[PDB]
């Protein structure tokens, strides 16, 4: 990525021998506009599972239970998905 | 992610 602005600004050297810095500075406050919000997330999902973590003792051995019928559930939805798209690429194939 | 996932669903949980 250096390396690349560099050639850039050696390009931009030789042809010199303000609305792009500006159009830059928006884009630059957009990125981070998501990343705030990653943050925002990050965190909140620290503080969950340092909550859990709390409860990380002995505590209850259902909610394993729970996880693992969430597993079956979520397996079956990812394997429709798959199954779906797979025949979408077999259909373009007869195509 | 997997970290994070249990984070979504648990923090859905607790």
């Amino acid at each position: 990525e250096e390396l690349k602005n560099a050639e850039i600004a050696l390009r931009t050297q030789k042809t010199p021998p303000n609305t792009a810095p500006a159009d830059y500075f928006h884009t630059l406050v957009q990125q981070f506009e998501v990343q705030l919000q990653q943050y925002r997330q990050q965190i909140e999902e620290l503080e969950n599972h340092l909550a859990t973590q709390s409860n990380t003792l002995h505590l209850s051995p259902q909610d394993l239970s729970m996880a693992m019928q969430k597993l079956y559930q979520t397996f079956v939805a990812l394997a429709a998905q798959l199954q779906a798209v797979n025949e979408n690429f077999k259909m373009l194939k007869e195509q | 992610l997997q970290e994070i996932q249990q984070a979504g669903e648990r923090l859905r949980s607790k």
